[PDB]
């Protein structure tokens, strides 16, 4: 019945060093319905004109 | 750009359409962070001159 | 030899074959610092303080033809150098070309620095009271001998050059001070008089008097002109919904801990997958054999502009044999020259090829472009990239 | 390297020539848009008025703008056979140089790489830039050993200069350099 | 309930805004931007049994280039967040892959280059993403970082600029042009 | 040759940039060259601009005008040395060097210029060359920065006591010599020298951050947090800060308080592996043990050579049910550690706890042999012990 041991100190930065930076991860921002029914009409002309 | 109708050209910082840091927020020009529920009202910012709007 | 007046052409080939020495002397100045007390013998004086170009106010002696110091501490240019040539006090006004003015003291005593300014100063007098500066974040500042800002004034332009008259009391007459667009702005420091537009630049602003009246005003235009005119932290916090999940993790941290590995060993092999895919397809336009191709397509209209910035991509070794071929739908787009060689890429060197595409569907009809970059005595291209052609907008 | 040279300033005095049309019909073109957003302006109010001859005013830049935008198609045309007559030129030069010294024929295809890079000038990239770097860079890699002009005149940019001096220079320091006993390489 | 749900997520509050996006999800919604979302969501709130197969939905429901490169993007976030920088290393390329014209995706993956060693890959994808996007800052701070590490004061002063110009109240290109400024004198 | 002679200089001297250089074509034109200050100013002033092409091309036609003049070799190898040619701009200053041999600026240009171009021999020479000739601060902070490059502090920190002895002003060598002090065990005069930086400038945001890192080292974290409330609002986006804040608030058990601002630079910083460490630990204080794998094995993949990574990467996993996995993760921290003993005491609790009793000794004397002030590491010393 013995509990492993953590150590309490966790690791200090000592000095900012000039890091590169990474981009920032993307939230893909959501449609309106509109726009859906514009981009849906926009294609199925371009899939009519493909099979005629 | 071709069309010109707001009566203000330099009207007080507050009253024209013309948060978090771009160190957190992605962004999509100079300023405007991206926004969720892209609409088809959306302009998100302006070009200055045909040229830069068609490069 | 070559001073002003001479011939411009002819005599410019003897300076070499001659080469006859030269003398030095000290550099060329701006403005200097003096002594006042014994000077109607001018032979007697002690200290000359003069401030070069250089930022270098060396201080010559008479009494033993010696340079006693010399004021680099700056060492950026000053404008004018001395407030009006002195201060009372003597705390001499150095102002340094970055956005700082000094109150480095005569004969060259410890410095306290006023940084406080918006941007660089423009014209410097004073009226051993005040230090009356220019700026250029359209404003003026008035500070006093120890650096506290006495008063600021609002402008609508940069400042050129001011100055302020005489002292009945202690120094309350009107301010001289022109603009940046040809324009003079004059004021009692709270209230306003005049905008007005005579001088192009100017030099300076002093008086005019003449047969004992109060005042009488000067200005010296650069066209040539001598006008007179008188007119506890952001600590974030946690809802119920973070204890809950919390809790969740506590309660169930195994199954957590082993789907994640899971999803992870599952999005590994993935990855993989795709990675593989795309290099038996050779569609990544980044990829020894260092280059690197991205195709900016421009213009509406039925002609569109197709730009293919190349890039060679290493320490110092050039690409000698590449070529590149484009894919398209002969129905929709009329290519000219649809494989061209690529010249010798030079490694660091953005190298845009460009194109002329052109819609030849009456249709909107936007159909993809493929490009291959590939060598001469291969077949497998080197690298690839795809655009997706806008629509047409034709007529 | 005489009578290689008037070709290569014949083609970039056409260069030049056709940058100044371009950057004069970017004017005609402002003047033309300035003047029919003030006819747009005047058409859109309902109020008669004057038209104040800006239509006359129109019809000269419109005119200004048709004479500029013919006078860059036959500019057009004009370099393009330049840049022909060049190509040839330049190809007999290289051949000239690979007999005048026992040059293999890796040598004469760096050569055909860095003199011959593209068949039709664009407005961002033109034959002087080109080669010019491509000369730079054989000569800072090969056939040079001090640092200081390596890093004086023996840089490489791919914007239109202002003159072809360098671009001269450059050719026939290569010759001299191949003369000595240099030899050219990759790495 | 899309925008409290980003403004929540971006103000370090990723749990309000995985509840706000999972009542999208409760209501019927089935897209390849809200499972991306949920992805996001999930990982940064500290939720990691469902991060992984929200992601899978999204590459599965991705009817596009573009939405299949942000969804690959996302994942080689969620790497690097992990550790193993070669799967993140994929997982931009793959971005690229799929949109060329993806700066996040060459600045990250210049990031990883040059945390690697190789400087002039580095350089060359900085260049692109800057290129591509010059509203970003990301990019142009990087570059200016690098050229100031390796010399080129010229050019880390161009670049500092523009990341002035793009991200005006940032801090570490404030030293930067301090700096330089200061070697430049 | 120059009749106006300020006028070009006006415009200059307030940055107006237009009439001044207007000017000068119209000046020169007049003049027809051979001013000698025209090009002066498009040179220098130029090299103010971000241009530093123009300014290398102006300061070559000065060159070319004066061949025999020091002063301007110096600005052409100068003008290189701006640009990434150091080679080209030693070879410059050679030159420079053989016109006059009593200058510090061509000697400390040479020494930076050998840094970059990794040869420390010459470097190091010329850089006490440049001493003996003139001591500036610049010289001595790039000797300290050759012989920390190098080698060790022990060569750097005479360097820097001799250069601080000298106009103890300033900021920078103050802090760097009190950094180079925490490097080693010295914790006083590093305090010593960073207060007296904090003297000079109180918002020293530098200096505060070492102040606060040695502050949380020995306890009294509510110190620390105002030594960062100083700079909080300076540097508000800075993953070292938020890290430093972090291990604040979870010295002073604000677990939660703490994850949080350890995420919050963790999101602005993910590759950097103190914080993923930071994490780590404090999710394995939470008992979530799901968590705490994930941030440590990330910690692991960007710093692999260390012992206490895979020690706690060991403990989590002993409560994921994976025993196997902890096994090998604990054989390669006690292989890859050296002078930590809670590695070898939380192996060998590992150990007694699968029922062997037979390696938890051997762990035992192994951490016996390792070594002593933590409070809860010394019960289970003795409790294994007794208890084996």
């Amino acid at each position: 019945m013995f509990r492993e041991v953590l150590p309490k100190q966790g690791q200090l930065y000592v000095e900012d060093i000039t890091t590169m930076v990474l981009c920032k991860p993307k939230l893909l921002p959501l449609k309106s319905l509109t726009l859906e029914k514009l981009e849906k009409m926009q294609q199925a002309a371009q899939d009519t004109i493909h099979q005629q | 750009i071709l069309d010109e109708n707001a009566i203000a050209q330099v009207p007080r910082p507050g009253t024209s359409l013309k948060g978090p840091s771009p160190a957190v927020r992605p962004v999509t020009q100079a300023g405007r962070p991206i926004t969720g529920f892209l609409r088809p009202s959306t302009q998100s910012g302006r070009p200055g001159t045909i040229e830069q709007a068609i490069k | 030899l070559r001073f002003l007046p001479l011939e411009l052409s002819e005599m410019e080939a003897f300076v070499n074959q001659h080469k006859s020495k030269s003398i030095r002397r000290q550099t060329v100045i701006t403005t200097m610092t003096t002594l006042k007390k014994n000077l109607a013998d001018e032979d007697a004086v002690s200290c000359l303080v003069l401030g070069t170009e250089n930022k270098e106010l060396l201080v010559l002696d008479p009494e033993a033809f010696t340079i006693l110091a010399k004021m680099s501490l700056p060492s950026v240019p000053a404008f004018l150098e001395a407030s009006g040539q002195f201060d009372v006090e003597f705390r001499l006004a150095a102002a340094c070309r970055n956005g700082s003015i000094y109150i480095l003291r005569r004969d060259s005593k410890r410095p306290k620095y006023c940084i406080e300014l918006g941007a660089q100063p423009v014209g410097l007098v004073g009226v051993h009271k005040v230090l009356v500066v220019g700026s250029n974040q359209d404003s003026l500042h008035g500070f006093t001998y120890k650096g506290k800002r006495l008063w600021t004034v609002q402008m609508p332009a940069a400042i050129l050059a001011m100055n302020l008259l005489e002292q009945h009391s202690r120094g309350l007459q009107a301010v001289m001070a022109a603009l940046a667009n040809e324009e003079v702005r004059i004021y009692h420091d709270k209230v306003l008089l005049n905008v007005i537009r005579t001088p192009e630049a100017v030099t300076s602003l002093c008086f005019g008097r003449y047969g004992r009246e109060d005042n009488t005003l000067i200005m010296t235009t650069l066209g040539g002109g001598l006008i007179i005119k008188i007119l506890k932290l952001n600590v974030p916090r946690k809802t119920r919904l973070y204890v809950d999940q919390t809790l969740r993790e506590r309660e169930a941290g195994t199954a957590m801990h082993r789907t994640f590995q899971a999803d992870l060993y599952l999005l590994r092999l993935r990855a993989a997958r795709a990675y593989v895919q795309a290099l038996e397809s050779s569609l990544s336009p980044v990829s020894r054999e260092p280059l690197k191709l991205h195709a900016v397509v421009q213009g509406l209209g039925p002609t569109f502009k197709l730009t293919l910035h190349l890039q060679n991509t290493s320490t110092a070794r050039p690409i000698l044999g590449l070529v590149v071929c484009f894919l398209y739908n002969e129905v929709l787009y009329a290519l000219p020259r649809a494989f061209f060689k690529v010249p010798l890429l030079v490694p660091g060197l953005n190298y845009p090829l460009e194109t002329f595409v052109k819609s030849l569907s009456d249709k909107g009809i936007s159909d993809i472009i493929k490009v291959l970059v590939l060598r001469e005595g291969q077949s497998t291209p080197l690298l690839s990239a795809h655009i997706n052609m806008p629509m047409s907008e034709g007529l | 390297l005489e009578e290689y040279f008037e070709l290569i300033d014949h083609h970039f005095e056409l260069r030049i020539n056709g940058e100044k049309l371009e950057e004069l019909l970017s004017e005609r073109a402002v003047q033309f848009r300035a003047i029919q957003r003030r006819l747009l302006t005047r058409f859109k109010d309902k109020t008669p008025a004057p038209l104040q001859h800006l239509d006359t005013l129109l019809d000269g830049t419109y005119k200004q703008v048709i004479a500029l935008a013919d006078a860059v198609e036959e500019n057009q045309d004009n370099l393009f056979q330049s840049f022909t007559r060049l190509k040839s030129a330049t190809h007999l030069v290289i051949l000239l140089i690979g007999l005048w010294q026992k040059l293999s024929a890796d040598q004469i295809a760096i050569l055909e790489a860095a003199f011959l890079p593209l068949q039709q000038d664009t407005q961002e990239l033109g034959w002087e830039e080109t080669v010019d770097a491509a000369l730079s860079h054989l000569l800072k890699t090969c056939l040079s050993k001090s640092s200081k002009e390596q890093a004086l005149n023996l840089n490489s940019q791919l914007g239109i200069p202002k003159d072809t001096s360098q671009l001269k220079k450059h050719i026939t320091l290569f010759c001299d350099r191949l003369a000595k006993g240099g030899r050219l390489c990759l790495s | 309930i899309a925008c409290i749900g980003s403004n929540h997520f971006y103000t370090d509050q990723p749990e309000v805004a995985l509840r706000f996006y999972r009542r999208l999800l409760q209501m019927g919604v089935y897209n390849c931007q809200l499972f991306n979302n949920l992805g996001l969501c999930c990982f940064y709130a500290q939720q990691y049994d469902m991060t992984l197969t929200s992601f899978e939905r999204a590459l599965s429901l991705a009817e596009n280039e573009e939405e299949v490169a942000d969804v690959w993007y996302n994942l080689g976030h969620v790497a690097v967040g992990t550790g193993d920088t070669n799967l993140a290393h994929q997982c931009f390329r793959l971005a690229l892959v799929s949109n060329n014209q993806h700066a996040e995706a060459y600045n990250n993956l210049a990031v990883l280059e040059m945390r690697r060693g190789h400087v002039e890959q580095a350089k060359a994808l900085l260049q692109t993403a800057s290129s591509l996007a010059p509203h970003m800052y990301e990019p142009h701070f990087n570059f200016a970082t690098i050229s100031d590490k390796i010399g080129d004061l010229q050019r880390s002063y161009a670049a500092a600029k523009k990341s002035e110009a793009a991200f005006p109240d940032h801090v570490d290109t404030q030293h930067l042009i301090k700096q330089l400024e200061q070697h430049f004198a | 040759l120059e009749k106006q002679n300020w006028l070009i200089h006006l415009y200059y001297i307030q940055k107006d940039y237009e009439a001044c250089k207007a000017v000068i074509k119209e000046q020169l034109q007049e003049t027809h060259g051979l001013c000698e200050y025209a090009i002066y100013v498009q040179a220098l002033i130029f090299r103010l601009e971000g241009n530093i092409q123009e300014s290398l091309r102006l300061f070559q036609m000065c060159a070319f005008l004066s061949p025999q003049c020091a002063d301007n070799l110096k600005q052409v190898a100068r003008s290189l040395f701006l640009l990434g040619k150091h080679k080209a701009a030693i070879e410059v200053y050679n030159e420079a060097a053989k016109l006059n041999q009593k200058d510090w600026e061509i000697c400390h240009n040479l020494g930076v210029c050998y840094i970059y171009l990794k040869q420390f021999d010459k470097a190091q020479d010329q850089l006490h060359n440049a001493l003996h000739l003139n001591r500036h601060d610049l010289t001595y902070i790039m000797l300290g920065k050759i012989f920390l490059l190098k080698g060790d502090l022990d060569k750097a920190i005479e360097i820097y006591k001799k250069a601080v002895e000298f106009s103890p002003e300033n900021t920078e060598l103050l802090t760097t010599l009190g950094l180079l002090y925490l490097q080693l065990g010295i914790y006083q005069k590093a305090f010593e020298h960073l207060g007296n930086t904090l003297t000079y400038d109180p918002t020293n945001y530098k200096a505060i951050l070492a102040a606060g890192s040695m502050m949380q080292t020995h306890g009294d974290f509510d110190v620390a947090l105002t030594k960062y409330k100083v700079v909080a609002c300076a540097v508000i986006e800075s993953p070292p800060l938020w890290n430093n804040i972090g291990m604040c608030f979870f010295g002073k058990k604000k677990y939660v308080a703490a994850i949080s601002c350890l995420k919050r630079a963790n999101y602005l910083a993910p590759l950097d592996w103190k914080i993923l460490y930071n994490l780590g630990l404090v999710h394995l204080t939470m008992q979530q043990y799901a968590s705490a794998f994930h941030f440590l094995s990330a910690a692991i993949n960007f710093q692999p050579k260390m012992g206490e990574l895979y020690m706690l990467l060991a403990v989590a996993l002993t409560n994921l049910e994976d025993s196997e996995n902890a096994k090998r993760a604990y054989e390669e921290a006690v292989r890859l550690d050296k002078c930590n003993p809670l590695v070898n005491l939380n192996y060998a609790v590992l150990l007694y706890n699968q029922g062997e009793k037979r390696d938890a000794l051997a762990q035992y004397q192994e951490m016996e042999k390792k070594v002593s002030s933590s409070l809860e590491f010394d019960p289970e010393m003795v409790e294994v012990a007794q208890k084996l």
